[PDB]
RNA sequence: AUAGGUUUGGUCCUAGCCUUUCUAUUAGCUCUUAGUAAGAUUACACAUGCAAGCAUCCCCGUUCCAGUGAGUUCACCCUCUAAA
């Protein structure tokens, strides 16, 4: 009963994951506007503090790791006519409104007759270039390269990278699990599950760890820290999947 | 002009093409011209000088630098 | 400011204009204020900030040192309050000036 | 349908130098851009009284007809709702006068 | 509202000329039987006109 | 200086500044009351620098780049992502655009840090696999050769209605040959 | 450009219409494609008809506006 | 004063400046201006494709299909964007361009048979 | 200082604190009520404070406002018929008389948000409109074509320049 | 508008002109590389290049774009409907 998107188990997984109200929801460097200085009672700043913790568990409910893929070239409709001569892939489609990214119809063309339907990197950046969102580039991230990759991991700063990573490419795209996987295995070596505690967090790091084994690290964090409650769901979590 | 500033301004009329015509004052030391001049004539106003509104300007088909000694 | 520490805040000379007479009404002004500790004793509350930058995450200022009521400030329908015209005008840009807050001898 | 713009609208009698017609005006409110409030505006109308049942003095509704008859008429009064100083209460309203129960109601 | 009654005239006026005087398919259509043209308008033909 | 980093590294900034920015500890002696919406063009000029220097060009040595974080920090808010424009400090047009390019180039290396408020994606499903981008089920006419329409490709018409063309269209006399092929060379 | 009553210039209207050029085999390819082409937009046309009362169809028609107004009739009862 | 809003009538217009070919249909009558009285005003149409190549092309055919069932005639533009986008089938016009670039492909083999 | 005890009439605020909103076949709304007397302290708030509120939400409606009318006075409605609503304003309070009326002339805050939804459903921003209900005029201004063309210059691509 | 200048032997309230700067049209001056939007301002008057073709004659664009500000709450709705 492998169940990626379960429900239990995500939340046990989440719940590993320390909630940490300040880390969360740190000030950002946004519009730092003069706010109301309201008076709270208990009562209120309790419900705040669940709205909050509420608000930061839903944070942690993406995203979604199922390895890579391979940009296939679909051939549907083949008119042997153009051969190569009508090329620049045109695109006729209907933008309605509410229909994912993912179901619309980019037709993309070919150079020859055939009829394509816009490989998944083509696709990705055409989706990028028609409705952007919470920054999303278009191109691959500058901030995500060779030596841009080995600055941010050496400088230890793991919540911009992983924000980044998630407000940049898809939930299913190479580069995407590339950077991911390479940030998991640089997270892997020393111990220092704390950074990752203010964003997108479990995409693939518990959940390839107990796929590989890869639970000493923290199994060894959990020990040297505290909370024996926790150990022992942990344990159960890994003989039942295991 | 005035009485503190005892001066010799040279107010002459100058009628404009358009349908005016009022009284205005040339700067520039020394008054080279003379009745028959078709000049451009621009919206500066000078401080202390009652009755003056315009002056002429030595630009438009006329001369280029200023004077210089 | 300088002289007392301040670093941003913004001030609408308006009326008058006078040293002797600015200063004197800024020591007024100063001299009739409750701090956040003591607003926090008078009313009891807590002094929360919502700060915009962050979630729903009260962050308390000056806390209680005495009364601690269940019942939080009441907001009843259409509370008095009295305020400028000019900042509501300015606030919602009525009228047009490229002079209000745009570049003056700032910092 | 009404043809005409409002359809069901009501004002006060007050013009009824004619036959058969009386002159009703509405009272309307109308926000100002930079008062923020509400003044009262008041706008003479032309309705239809197909056989003048009260003289004058009278608040009453009125229905909009399908077609102009003649110019500017569009209304038409065919009901007297209420009875200007013998207001009527909602349940055992006898017509009495102004803040003086001079009709005795529950009777 | 003073609708201009000048130009409906003169518009008006045009309008009952060009009905009354309708031009049969001979007055001014009166095809020739040499130059190959018509006259009043006096356009050319297509090339296939040459001799159809 | 060549090799530079060590001006902030030396005494002499701790003798200048310290902690004042250096955006705003400027004195422009233009026409006073207020500066200006529109500053100095460029820093130099031929080989002299005419007029009081560039606030950022007084300095000999410091340059403007991802390297210098200390800059960028001071240009920028200590709280606020908002850049102080040129028109706003007084700067040449030249290290104006300088500092530009040093910001953009510090935001696509992943130097100025700032949290992101995220939400859900674009999408809903999240699998490399959905039917609106796999494949459908060929046509009979595609799968024998010639897709829907059978009159898409070349097809040797009858005579009939070549005399006919032939008999209408003389003056442009324009003769082919035959089915042409469907390669590309 | 002219517009009708215009006094028209002289050197233009002095020329016969030629007509284009025309290759037997090509052109009846090209005009039998274009009959094709043009019942095939006719046969769209009256199927854009059907669509359209379709659409007709399904907004007015819809059971799902009456119930909804039947609702609030009898919530406001 | 008196509208129409019969039978349509696009008519298209390439305004605009040096370097810069846009197009902009206009359905409209067939006595009537471009920018005078209409029956409706569509968004333009894209010539040229964007970067790498993607000529992307929104169908707003959702009141275009209306009005053809409410009568409304077409153009050479409209029609050959209809023929080759999805709906309708490949215009013949295209089909027929491509054929004579095989002719034309053809004589530049013979050509080059011919000469070296 | 403003003028006016109760400024809040004039704070902005109170326009945007608005939330009843009457039925599209509302015609008039005659309420009459009184001032003298201190019994129906509730109903004369609510009729003095919340009613610009109302208004700003639709100023399609008909006002009525009565001095001195009687003891027990009432709040006749209107309805798409023109039908006469009738109902007690005396002993009633602000909040209990604000439900009431947007029970009975207002609208569900269901309905107003199925018609925020229907709203947001019509708003379609993908479509290209040269500045006016829209953005980005064509695909030039956008990643897209030459930005501009009109104010950007261009290498030899172009033609002219050889 | 966060500075104020400008009265009186001097000060306060109090009110007139004005910048400090963004600018759109331009006088002179000086006057690099490559490329673009404009060269009617005046409801003043006009040479030369001209600008309407055409499909088998039927016929439409010609009431199109192209320019001007004479006039200037026609440039948008409710009850709905005219050719087509
Ligand atoms: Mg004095
Ligand atoms: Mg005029
Ligand atoms: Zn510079
Ligand atoms: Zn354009």
């Amino acid at each position: 009963k492998p169940t990626f998107m379960d429900e239990e188990v995500q939340s046990i997984l989440t719940k590993m994951t320390g909630l940490n109200l300040q880390k969360t929801f740190k000030p950002a460097i946004q519009e730092l506007k003069p706010p109301t200085y309201k008076l709270m009672t208990q009562a209120q700043l309790e419900e705040a503090t669940r709205q909050a913790v509420e608000a930061a568990k839903v944070r942690l409910k993406m995203p979604p790791v199922l390895e890579e893929r391979v940009p296939i070239n679909d051939v549907l409709a083949e008119d042997k006519i153009l051969e190569g001569t009508e090329t620049t892939k045109y695109v006729f489609t209907d933008i309605s409104y509410s229909i994912p990214h993912r179901e619309r119809f980019i037709v993309v063309r070919e150079p020859s007759g055939t009829l394509r339907k816009a490989s998944w990197e083509e696709r990705d950046r055409m989706i990028q270039v028609y409705f952007p969102k919470e920054g999303r580039k278009i191109l691959t991230p500058i901030i995500f390269k060779e030596e841009n990759l080995r600055t941010m991991y050496s400088q230890d700063r793991h919540v911009d990278v992983l924000n980044l990573c998630f407000a940049q490419f898809e939930p299913d795209s190479t580069e995407y699990i590339k950077v991911h996987h390479k940030t998991y295995e640089d997270i892997d070596k020393r111990g220092k599950y704390d950074l990752l505690r203010s964003t997108r967090y479990f995409g693939g790091m518990v959940w390839y760890f107990v796929n590989n084994k890869k639970i000493d690290g923290l199994l060894i964090d959990q020990i040297q820290r505290d909370l024996i409650d926790d150990a022992t769901n942990l344990v159960q979590l890994y003989h039942v999947l295991h | 002009p005035k009485k503190p500033n005892s001066a010799n301004r040279k107010c002459c009329r100058v009628r404009l093409s358009t349908g005016r015509e009022a009284v205005c004052f040339i700067p520039g030391e020394g008054h080279t011209l003379q009745e028959h001049q078709i000049v451009l004539v621009e919206g500066g106003r000078t401080q202390d000088l009652p009755g003056v509104k315009l002056t002429v300007v030595r630009g438009k088909y006329d001369c280029g630098h200023v004077q210089k000694k | 400011c300088r002289l007392i520490g301040i670093k941003d805040m913004y001030a609408k000379v308006s009326g008058s204009i006078n040293m002797l007479s600015l200063t004197q009404g800024l020591f007024r002004g100063l001299s009739r204020q409750e701090t956040h500790q003591q607003l926090a004793d008078k009313k009891g509350l807590h002094v929360v900030e919502i700060r915009e930058e962050c979630g729903p995450l009260p962050i308390v200022v000056a806390s209680p040192r005495g009364p601690l009521r269940k019942d939080p400030e009441p907001e009843d329908e259409v509370p008095d309050v009295k305020l400028d015209w000019e900042d509501v005008k300015t606030a919602q840009g009525m009228k047009r000036s490229v002079w209000s807050n745009l570049k003056r001898a700032a910092t | 349908r009404s043809s005409v713009h409002a359809r069901w609208i009501v004002g006060k009698v007050i013009g009824t130098k004619m036959q058969k017609t009386a002159k009703v005006r509405v009272t309307r409110l109308v926000l100002d851009p930079y008062l923020l409030k509400y003044f009262n505006k008041r706008k003479t109308y032309f309705a239809h009284d197909a056989l003048q049942q009260c003289t004058v003095g009278d608040i009453v509704l009125l229905r909009a007809l399908p077609v102009p008859r003649a110019k500017h008429v569009k209304h038409e009064l065919a009901e007297i709702v209420f009875k200007v100083g013998k207001v009527i209460d909602p349940v055992t309203g006898k017509p009495c006068a102004g803040t003086t129960y001079l009709e005795s109601p529950l009777s | 509202v003073r609708p201009r009654l000048i130009a409906e005239l003169a518009r008006r006026v045009r309008a009952l000329r060009e009905q009354l005087n309708r031009p049969r398919d001979s007055q001014l259509y009166a095809v020739d039987y040499e130059t190959l043209t018509r006259p009043f308008s006096g356009r050319r033909l297509p090339v296939r006109a040459w001799a159809d | 200086k060549d090799e530079p980093w060590k001006y902030l590294e030396s005494e002499e900034y701790q003798e200048r500044y310290g902690s004042r920015p250096v955006w705003a500890d400027y004195r422009r002696n233009h026409k006073g009351g207020v500066p200006p919406q529109r500053t100095r063009k460029t820093c130099i000029r031929r080989n002299k620098v005419v007029g009081n220097p560039c606030p950022i060009c007084r300095d000999h040595k410091l340059h403007v780049d991802f390297r210098n974080v200390k800059l960028l920090e001071q240009f920028v808010c200590a709280h606020t992502g908002i850049i102080f424009y040129a028109p706003y400090t007084g700067v040449c047009v030249k290290q104006h655009k300088r500092l530009t390019q040093a910001i953009q180039k510090a935001r696509d290396h992943g130097l100025l840090i700032y949290h992101i408020p995220q939400v859900e994606p674009r999408d809903l499903d999240f699998s490399t696999s959905h039917g609106a981008v796999s494949a459908t089920p060929p046509a009979p006419t595609l799968v024998s050769g010639d897709p829907w329409y059978p009159w898409y490709n070349w097809k040797q018409p009858p005579e009939r209605e070549l005399s006919r063309l032939r008999r209408l269209y003389q003056g442009h006399l324009q003769e082919e040959s035959g089915p042409p092929p469907e390669s590309m060379p | 450009r002219k517009t009708r009553h215009d006094p028209l210039a002289k050197s233009k209207i002095e020329r016969v219409n030629m007509p284009p050029a025309v290759d037997p085999a090509e052109f009846f390819v090209l005009m039998e494609r274009y009959q094709h082409y043009r019942q095939t937009v006719r046969a769209l046309r009256m199927e854009f008809v059907s669509e359209v009362q379709r659409k007709v169809h399904e907004a007015r028609a819809g059971v799902l506006a009456e119930r909804k107004a039947l609702k609030d009739a009898a919530e406001h009862r | 004063k008196a509208y129409r809003g019969g039978h349509l009538t696009i008519r298209l217009a390439l305004g605009g400046c040096t370097n810069r070919p846009f197009y902009r249909i206009v359905a409209a009558h067939n006595k009537c201006p471009r920018d005078g009285r209409f029956v409706e005003q569509l968004g333009s149409y894209d010539p040229l494709p964007n970067s790498h190549g993607e000529k992307l092309v929104a169908l707003n055919l959702d009141r275009i299909r209306h009005w053809i069932g409410c009568g409304a005639h077409l153009s050479k533009p409209m029609e050959k964007l209809l023929g080759l986008a999805g709906f309708f089938p490949l215009h013949p016009m295209m089909i027929t361009n491509a054929e004579r670039l095989r002719r034309k492909r053809a004589r530049e083999v013979l050509l080059a048979s011919q000469k070296t | 200082p403003m003028k006016g005890r109760f400024p809040i009439r004039r704070t902005l605020q109170y326009l945007s604190q608005g939330n009843v909103v009457f039925k599209d076949s509302v015609k008039v709304m005659t309420v009459n009520y009184n001032t003298h007397g201190e019994l129906g302290e509730g109903a004369r708030k609510f009729v003095f404070f919340n009613i610009p509120q109302i208004q700003y939400k639709n100023p399609w409606v008909q006002i009525m406002m009565f001095k001195n009318m009687t003891p027990s006075p009432f709040l006749r409605f209107y309805l798409d018929s023109g039908e006469q609503v009738l109902v007690d304003v005396e002993t009633k309070s602000n909040k209990e008389i604000m439900e009431h009326i947007r029970k009975i002339l207002g609208k569900n805050e269901e309905t107003l948000r199925e018609e925020e939804e229907e709203k947001k459903q019509l708003s379609h921003p993908a479509n290209f409109g040269p500045r006016k209900y829209c953005l980005r005029e064509c695909i030039c201004e956008v990643e897209g074509q030459v930005p501009c063309p009109s104010l950007v210059p261009l290498p030899k691509e172009m033609r002219g320049k050889y």
